[PDB]
């Protein structure tokens, strides 16, 4: 019928096909990872047709095509929203992905299975498709937990480093521990509305309880990596570049405030949630965005960035502003993915060095890096007029005139200056100065493959926020009137951050030492929240299991109480009664007493 | 091959089957100590520095480099808690009980920070937000029937 | 000085911190060298096996067996009945199990409660 | 239910009359034919059971599992046959004998419509398995083993009989359609409690019941690999269908009566999940996960709701499929190194690039990855536990970590890391072997498109 | 204080035992040695015409390769599944629901033909 539904079904069912391929022919070819990156873009061109009938007309549509299994009361379908969230985060997607793998047909060249490394990001975009145009809590569930399962395979991608290994495991944890709160919204949502679909869980909850809702926002905080669980995110830059910038900066990772962005009518209805994770949030931003400002690994100083833009999306939605966090995270995928290619070119360029202490010099001498790095700051830093600025300023804009925490407003502000500081830091000590890496010089960042994709991302990070801002239908209200100080909010504190920190920086330069003060300790090791929650639960768990789960218990209570007893006993018995003297005096003489004792008490004569 | 002889056994009691149980494990006597005996089936299994896998040199060349573990020398009893994807026990530069104290005074501060700013929030110079149709009673799925209250709005 | 590192079991002393590394005695180094005679002759004995071309399989490793069986067929042979055994055995076997009983059945009775006063509201659960 | 059985007992009389060096391509062949036919028993009614005579009935609980025990004995006979190559042509031919004898023996378990009948046919399956721990294990371990095994499924079951026999005598009948539909409220007394008491132990003891589980790892470690296949796949389903079975007459005693037993698998499920965390012993890790899965098929029991009883039957067949599977694929590494040692072979992915992939599907499947049906069971019985106490998520949660954790682990510590330096003897993976790993896992995804026929009569 | 000349002799004779091994690891111009394929005619056309592959032949070469990509990954799975949603899918009620056009004062309605009347006079706010 209508070319909406077939065309947003075509745009997934495309994807699958280099899978299928994945064992025919092209997959043992050199040929493989071209032709994956080619459907890839060639399904992002096909999705611009939804996308644009949206924005012609707003055409949305559920589409509820193979019905799989009905339990008694509750049908269980294969359903599809093709909403405004999807038919625009399909197209930002694939075309960051598009670039991603055209990027890796350059990084991973040397790669002995890029074939498979392919097919994995194939597999782990499938997985998020599913995860974004799923109508129903089981079918975004299969999402979640393909994501969660191509985000431990990839991260792992190494699987003979020992780290990389770790840093999988620790991912699938975290996102464990926020499962157990994706299951309890299900099972509430089953329980109390008796549907998984959107469309009656929106029906019957007018005023959605808090157990769901939290449930909801625990899941969230395990995938977008929020404060309590966010150690995972910069320990998951053990997987190859690519992985990093697909999956662990714009795609993957804001899954979990999609989550939430998803059940927005739910969370409006509830201001106790809406502060748990407004809060949250603000945390999340403040802590990640310090830790950010005194790391030496430039992917951990993008990891932490991320994780300080995720804690953003959370303050955006915990002030009752969904649509404006949907809005950043189509923004922050272009520039934080660019952002993560030039890192990559530069660890690529460096001979897999990824110190900034062992960087400099490379505005010169990568000058094509150079420009994208500092366009991809620009908008992240919220520079007027960039992509960053048309999310991320109305979101300042909004925090400051709502009736907010003081305390998360005053986190959110700081951490908008440390991000212009930790974007200060990555220029200061990558590009600018004097170099610092090793004699060989082996920087070439001439490769058409490269250049190109990070070329389609810094079109985006200039021009996406200005196409998709005046495209879309107005989804809130304006905030028209605020006092000129409270306008120029954002603008101000990130030129204090980039201030302070050039300040900061350029001391270095100083002939003087002087021994770390604790408040850069606490910085540096991430606030000593690995160094303890890594150490202190896990050895306790894994000691308790062994010493009172198995030795304890299984091997000596379990089998004292009920068999070794039991058996002791026997023998015991068995002892007494078999071991006689052979004597035929005793025998009769314990005769004698069984026969006085019928004829006796055993009242048995009588 | 390996006989019965070879075997851990019971908790040494003599010095003589101490040094037994030393020269079984492949170490000196008098480095040799076995856990207390305390009725939790240690016997006579050697009680080993509880130091993480992760603490040995990375530089020797062990016989299992990954492990970093030699061929027939004593394996301690949480080897398989202490593997380098698992609890590690290393050094580090902040001590242990500063670390707890800095990381619990941040987040306890945080906490009572957000409940302060709970109970003084920030909010703009204005009056409540008006709609029209008495806040919009039916567009809000107010019953069709029973009539609202009136809610008025004034040109101020 | 500077302000002292504490060791803690998570956290332990560096082998540079520690006083034993600069007070050593002639006893020490025969120790020392001791230690390195039984680690070059495990090492010896392993490597002349490792290297045999005529060998296939696997090194059996006395010190794994031994390992593998005092986790698992060594420990009841030694295991005693005494107090911290016995103490330990009732809390964490016991101690769980009516701790969650007494939690589900305070929280079921209280929903039970609801239910007969009808203050328990289910009005879409027809799923169970 | 002749078509299926007949056909099975004919397995035996081919067995003993083939050719020594015929005598897998046989008893596979024919053991597939019959799994075919057993197929046919999926064709389900709505209300009534498929009542075939006055002794035979199928529905939709014992269908798949007949299907599963019906596919597994081919299965058993491919992942035999390698360690009993040098066995004598009697030897095998007896041990073949064992295999059909317990197929036979559970199929008629599966079908029996008298409850006395299933006590026997379920009792029968105990001595060709005892048999097969006990003289074809590898260990000195599997004596202990098979007496574990033996006397706790007795000291569970004796009492069974008795209480059978006195329904009977109180009642008039043990047919199981005359005991629903004559069913008698349970009064709340003593008598009743240990009648209650007595129709439930011995089929918590097979499950097995966290605390009554001391025999497993010991049958399912030292027991050879088809034995430990049949042990983990269909054994403990025994407990779990003549549990869903018989709580049709315990009501209301089973209200309060279940406090212990959920209690006890509730916070076992935890134990156990938390045992596979350092367990050293890969075949031990392996059986220790089954009290986990099988914890919440007696919680889903226990409870006694529509959506626990869905999730119970599809989580036991899925169980019995993945944990074949997992078993299969530890003795894959232990033919090569001769231990069950996990840490010995180490870095496997890289010699054995196709068995680290089916590693990792058995290992996903053991995760309870959606859309699985392993998933679909474990849901179910969340979301009916949840209905029953909200509380209940905080347990299920963490069991579902600790298995997710436990699972990678076994992964990562055999399959990822550095090859062992020393073992020199891991040829690649035979067609046989591979084939095994393939016929257990493409069946458990393909039930994913029909749910349906593993959720049970009460869907 | 440096090698023993134990360990320099030990080390130059593994270093010239080493070098032998890693020089043994080349290939040779013969290896790795293919065994025999056959050609389908699809790809038989292209040995005899792109095997010059000028400019104008590798235009024609990426068009008959993205055409067939089109049709093969495009054309056929856009018409299997308008077909699966026109004929079957939407063959039962409330599959593909779809959230109704927006309708603005003015509008005309397509079905009926009615025309939506216009807002009433603004109160006429001027800026
Ligand atoms: C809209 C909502 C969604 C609806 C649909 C939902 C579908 C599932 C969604 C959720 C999925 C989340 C997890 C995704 C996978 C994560 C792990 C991963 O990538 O593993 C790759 C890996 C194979 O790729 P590899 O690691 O590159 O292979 C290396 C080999 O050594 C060397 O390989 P090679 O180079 O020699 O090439 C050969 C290779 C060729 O295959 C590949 O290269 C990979 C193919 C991947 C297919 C897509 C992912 C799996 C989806 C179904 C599961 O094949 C093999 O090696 C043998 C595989 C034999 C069995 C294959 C699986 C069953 C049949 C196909 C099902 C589809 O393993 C798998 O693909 C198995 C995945 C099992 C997941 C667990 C089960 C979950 C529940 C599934 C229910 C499915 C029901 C419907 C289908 C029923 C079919 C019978
Ligand atoms: C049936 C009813 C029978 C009633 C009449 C008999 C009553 C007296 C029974 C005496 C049993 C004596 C057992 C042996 C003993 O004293 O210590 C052995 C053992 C100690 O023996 P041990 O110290 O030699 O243990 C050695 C261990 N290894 C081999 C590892 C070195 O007792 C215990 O460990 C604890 C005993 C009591 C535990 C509780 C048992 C019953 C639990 C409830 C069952 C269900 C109700
Ligand atoms: C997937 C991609 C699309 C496929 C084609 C579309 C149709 C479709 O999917 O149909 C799926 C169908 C059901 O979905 P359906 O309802 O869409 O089927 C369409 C056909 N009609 C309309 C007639 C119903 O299911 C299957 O085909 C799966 C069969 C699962 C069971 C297989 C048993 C094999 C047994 C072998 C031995 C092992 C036994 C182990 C123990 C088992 C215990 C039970
Ligand atoms: C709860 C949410 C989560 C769900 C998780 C599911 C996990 C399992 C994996 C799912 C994978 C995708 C499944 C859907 C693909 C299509 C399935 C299909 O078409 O099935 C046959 C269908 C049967 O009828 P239907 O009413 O759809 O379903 C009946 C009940 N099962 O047939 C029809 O309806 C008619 C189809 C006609 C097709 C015509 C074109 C054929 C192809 C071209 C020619 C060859
Ligand atoms: C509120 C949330 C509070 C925090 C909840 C989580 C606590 C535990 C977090 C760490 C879990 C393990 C992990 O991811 O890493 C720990 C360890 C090593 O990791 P790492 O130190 O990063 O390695 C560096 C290598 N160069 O790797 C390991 O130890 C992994 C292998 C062992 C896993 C099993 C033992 C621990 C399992 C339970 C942990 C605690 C879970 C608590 C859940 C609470 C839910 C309310
Ligand atoms: C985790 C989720 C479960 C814990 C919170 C559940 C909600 C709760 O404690 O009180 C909510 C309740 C009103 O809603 P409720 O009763 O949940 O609705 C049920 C369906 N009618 O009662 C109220 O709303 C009363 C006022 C709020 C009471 C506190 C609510 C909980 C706040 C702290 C939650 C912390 C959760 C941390 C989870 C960490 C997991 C790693
Ligand atoms: C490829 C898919 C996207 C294709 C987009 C095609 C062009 C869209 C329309 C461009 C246009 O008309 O831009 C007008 C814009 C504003 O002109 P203005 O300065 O206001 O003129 C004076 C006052 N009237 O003037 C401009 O210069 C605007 C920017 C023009 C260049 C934009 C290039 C694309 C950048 C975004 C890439 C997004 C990729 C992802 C696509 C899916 C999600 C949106
Ligand atoms: C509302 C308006 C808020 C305005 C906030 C203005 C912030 C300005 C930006 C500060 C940037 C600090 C900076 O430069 O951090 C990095 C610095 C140097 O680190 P180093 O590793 O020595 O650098 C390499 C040397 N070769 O290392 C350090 O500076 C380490 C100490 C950092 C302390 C930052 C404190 C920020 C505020 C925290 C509030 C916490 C509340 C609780
Ligand atoms: C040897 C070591 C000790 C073994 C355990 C002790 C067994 C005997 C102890 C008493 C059992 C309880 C009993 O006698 O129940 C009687 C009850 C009522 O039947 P009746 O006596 O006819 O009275 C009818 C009303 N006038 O009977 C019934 O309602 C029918 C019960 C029949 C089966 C009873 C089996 C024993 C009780 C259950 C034990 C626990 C389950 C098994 C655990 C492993 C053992
Ligand atoms: C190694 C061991 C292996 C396994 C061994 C066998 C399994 C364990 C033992 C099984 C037998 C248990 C028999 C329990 C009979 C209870 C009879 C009874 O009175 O039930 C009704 C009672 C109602 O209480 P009420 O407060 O009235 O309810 C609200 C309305 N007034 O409600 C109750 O009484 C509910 C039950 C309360 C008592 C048990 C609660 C669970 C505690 C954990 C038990 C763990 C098992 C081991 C215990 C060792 C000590």
């Amino acid at each position: 019928m209508n070319p909406f539904a077939s065309l947003t079904l075509t745009t997934l069912i495309i994807l699958t096909i280099p899978i299928m391929m994945s064992n025919s022919n092209i997959y043992k070819t050199n040929l493989y990872p071209n032709y994956v990156k080619t459907t890839v873009s060639y399904a992002f061109t096909l999705s611009l047709v939804p996308l644009l009938m949206f924005m012609h007309t707003g055409q949305e549509m559920i589409i509820s095509n193979w019905h799989w299994m009905t339990l008694q009361t509750v049908e269980l379908s294969l359903s599809f929203k093709m909403d405004y969230f999807s038919v625009m985060f399909i197209p930002v997607a694939l075309f960051v992905t598009w670039s991603i793998m055209e990027f890796s047909m350059w990084y991973m060249h040397s790669d002995p299975f890029i074939n498979r490394f392919f097919k994995y990001l194939v597999l782990f975009l499938i997985t998020m498709m599913i995860l974004v145009t799923a109508n129903n809590l089981f079918q975004l569930f299969i999402g979640w937990e393909g994501v969660g399962i191509m985000s431990f395979l990839l991260i792992g991608w190494w699987h003979g480093r020992t780290d990389a290994n770790t840093a999988a495991l620790q991912a699938i944890l975290y996102n464990r521990i926020g499962d157990i709160g994706f299951v309890l919204s299900m099972a509430w949502f089953l329980t109390h509305s008796n549907a998984w679909d959107l469309q009656q869980i929106f029906m019957l909850n007018n005023e959605c309880p808090n157990m769901p809702l939290i449930g909801l926002l625990l899941a969230a905080a395990g995938k977008s990596a929020q404060f309590g669980l966010h150690p995972w995110l910069p320990s998951a830059m053990e997987g190859p570049t690519p992985v990093s910038a697909l999956l662990h900066s714009s795609t993957m990772v804001v899954a979990g405030v999609f989550l939430l962005i998803r059940f927005y009518p739910l969370m409006e209805t509830n201001k106790l949630v809406q502060t748990m994770t407004l809060c949250l949030g603000a945390i999340t931003t403040l802590f990640t965005a310090l830790c950010a400002i005194t790391q030496n690994d430039i992917k951990k100083i993008v990891a932490f960035s991320t994780s300080s833009q995720l804690g953003l999306m959370m303050v955006t939605i915990g002030i009752n502003q969904p649509h404006l966090a949907f809005l950043h995270i189509c923004m922050h995928a272009f520039f934080k993915a660019m952002l993560f290619m030039c890192s990559g070119s530069i660890i690529h360029s460096l001979n897999d060095e990824q110190d900034i202490r062992k960087m400099g010099g490379l505005y010169k001498a990568m000058p094509f890096t150079t420009t994208a790095l500092i366009i991809g700051s620009l908008a992240l830093t919220g520079m007027p007029y960039l992509t960053g600025f048309y999310s991320k300023d109305l979101i300042i804009e909004a925090v400051n005139m709502s009736y907010t925490n003081a305390w998360a407003l005053l986190m959110t502000l700081i951490a908008t200056s440390l991000t212009a500081a930790y974007s200060t830091r990555i220029i200061f000590f990558a590009f600018l100065g004097k170099p610092r890496f090793p004699p060989l010089v082996l920087i070439n960042e001439n490769n058409p493959l490269l250049i190109n994709s990070i070329k389609r991302l810094l079109i985006g990070s200039i021009f996406a926020g200005f196409i998709i801002s005046n495209n879309i239908p107005p989804m809130t209200v304006p905030n028209t009137t605020m006092p000129l100080y409270m306008k120029m909010t954002a603008l101000i504190v990130t030129i204090m951050g980039f201030m302070l920190a050039l300040e900061l920086n350029n001391t270095t330069y100083y002939l003087k030492f002087k021994y770390p003060s604790q408040t850069y300790k606490f910085s540096n090791m991430l606030g000593y929240y690995p160094s303890i929650m890594h150490r202190l639960p896990t050895y306790h768990n894994l000691s308790m299991s062994q010493k009172s789960a198995s030795s304890l218990l299984d091997l000596i209570w379990l089998e004292t109480i009920l068999p070794k007893t039991t058996s002791f006993i026997q023998m015991k018995m068995s002892i007494m009664v078999s071991n006689q003297k052979g004597l035929i005096k005793l025998y009769f003489l314990s005769f004698l007493i069984t026969i006085m004792i019928s004829m006796t008490l055993f009242n048995y004569h009588e | 091959h390996v006989t019965k002889d070879m075997f851990p056994g019971p908790y040494p009691k003599t010095p003589e089957e101490r040094a037994a149980a030393a020269k079984k494990y492949n170490m000196r006597v008098e480095d040799y100590e076995p856990y207390p005996d305390d009725g939790m089936g240690y016997g006579d299994y050697p009680k080993l520095p509880d130091r993480s896998q992760q603490e040995r040199d990375p530089w020797y060349d062990w016989d299992h480099p990954d492990l970093r573990l030699n061929w027939g020398e004593p394996i301690h009893w949480d080897l398989d808690m202490y593997i380098r994807n698992r609890v590690d026990t290393s050094p580090t530069p902040v001590s242990w009980n500063t670390m707890c104290k800095h990381l619990s005074g941040f987040v306890a501060f945080m906490l009572f920070m957000f409940w302060v700013g709970e109970i003084y929030p920030s909010y703009q110079p204005v009056g409540p937000k008006q709609y029209p149709y008495n806040d919009l009673y039916l567009e809000r799925g107010g019953d069709p029937t029973k009539e609202p209250e009136p809610v008025v709005h004034y040109e101020i | 000085s500077f302000p002292k590192y504490k060791p803690s079991r998570l956290a332990t002393l560096p082998a540079t911190l520690d006083p034993a590394e600069y007070d050593i005695s002639p006893e020490t180094r025969k120790a020392q060298a001791e230690r390195l005679a039984i680690r070059s002759r495990l090492k010896r004995e392993y490597l002349l096996q490792y290297n045999d071309p005529n060998r296939l399989g696997v090194i059996e490793d006395p010190a794994l067996i031994r390992w593998t069986y005092a986790r698992s067929a060594n420990i009841y042979p030694n295991f005693r009945p005494t107090p911290k055994t016995s103490l330990l055995g009732a809390l964490f076997g016991i101690g769980p199990l009516f701790f969650w009983y007494y939690v589900f059945k305070t929280d079921r009775d209280k929903k039970e409660k609801l239910i007969q006063e009808g203050k328990l509201d289910q009005t879409f659960n027809i799923s169970y | 239910m002749l078509k299926i059985i007949i056909p099975t007992t004919m397995l035996l009389p081919m067995t003993w009359m083939s050719k020594h060096n015929m005598i897998w391509i046989n008893a596979t062949v024919h053991s597939l034919l019959i799994s075919l036919i057993s197929l046919s028993l999926l064709n389900q009614l709505g209300e009534n059971s498929l009542n075939f005579s006055l002794t035979f009935f199928s529905d939709s609980l014992s269908a798949p599992l007949l299907v599963l025990t019906t596919w597994l004995l081919p299965l058993m006979l491919m992942a035999s046959q390698s360690h009993l190559s040098k066995e004598t042509t009697t030897r095998k031919k007896l041990y073949i004998t064992m295999l059909i004898l317990l197929q036979l023996f559970l199929i008629m378990t599966f079908t029996a419509t008298e409850l006395i009948l299933f006590y026997i046919l379920f009792e029968a399956t105990l001595v060709p398995t005892l048999i097969i721990i006990t003289r074809w294990g590898n260990q000195t371990e599997r004596l202990n083993a098979g007496l574990y095994f033996l006397f706790y499924t007795l000291a569970g079951s004796l009492p069974l009989l008795v209480a059978l026999v006195y329904i009977q005598n109180t009642t008039g009948s043990l047919n199981f359609l005359i005991i629903h539909y004559w069913s008698h409220p349970l009064s709340n007394s003593w008598s009743n409690i240990f009648m209650w008491l007595a129709c439930i132990m011995a089929f918590m003891v097979k499950m097995p019941l966290y605390g009554l589980h001391l025999w497993l790892p010991k049958a399912h470690v030292e027991a050879p690999i088809a034995g430990s296949m049949v042990l983990a796949a269909v054994l403990l389903k025994l407990g779990g269908y003549g549990m869903m079975r018989i709580t049709t007459i315990l009501n209301p005693l089973t209200n309060y009566m279940a406090y212990p037993f959920l209690m006890l698998s509730m916070w076992g499920m935890i134990m156990t999940s938390s045992i596979c965390l350092r367990q050293t012993d890969l075949k031990s890790l392996i059986a220790y996960s089954s009290v986990s899965h099988m914890a919440l098929v007696i919680v889903a029991i226990m409870i006694q709701t529509p959506w626990s009883f869905m999730g119970a039957t599809a989580l036991m067949i899925a169980h019995g499929l993945t944990s074949s599977m997992l078993f299969c694929l530890a003795n894959t590494n232990y033919e090569r190194v001769h231990s069950r040692t996990m840490i010995l072979a180490r870095g496997l992915q890289t010699l054995l690039p196709l068995m680290a992939t089916w590693w990792l599907m058995a290992s996903l499947t053991n995760l309870a990855l959606p859309p699985s049906i392993n998933l679909i069971g474990e849901l179910f019985i969340i979301t009916a536990s949840f209905s029953w106490s909200n509380i209940t998520i905080i347990l299920m949660g963490m069991n579902m970590m600790i298995t997710a954790l436990y699972s990678l682990y076994m992964l990562i510590t055999t399959q990822r890391g550095k090859y062992t330096h020393h073992i020199n003897n891991i040829k690649a993976s035979f067609t046989r072997e591979n084939a095994l790993m393939a016929l257990h896992i493409l069946p458990l995804l393909l039930l994913t498109l029909n749910p349906k026929m593993i959720l049970g009569p009460l869907y | 204080s440096g090698y023993t000349p134990d360990e320099k002799l030990r080390l130059q004779q593994l270093r010239e035992l080493r070098r032998r091994w890693l020089k043994d690891q080349e290939l040779s111009p013969r290896e790795p040695v293919l065994p025999p394929r056959r050609v389908w005619p699809m790809e038989q056309f292209w040995n005899k015409f792109l095997q010059d592959g000028a400019p104008w032949k590798n235009v024609i070469y990426k068009t008959y390769r993205h055409s067939i990509f089109a049709v093969t990954h495009v054309l056929i799975p856009v018409w299997i599944i308008h077909y699966y949603l026109k004929y079957h899918v939407t063959a039962k009620p409330y599959t593909v629901v779809e959230r109704k056009p927006r309708i603005f004062p003015g509008d005309t309605i397509l079905e009926t033909g009615e025309v939506i009347p216009l807002m009433k006079e603004f109160p006429d706010q001027h800026h």
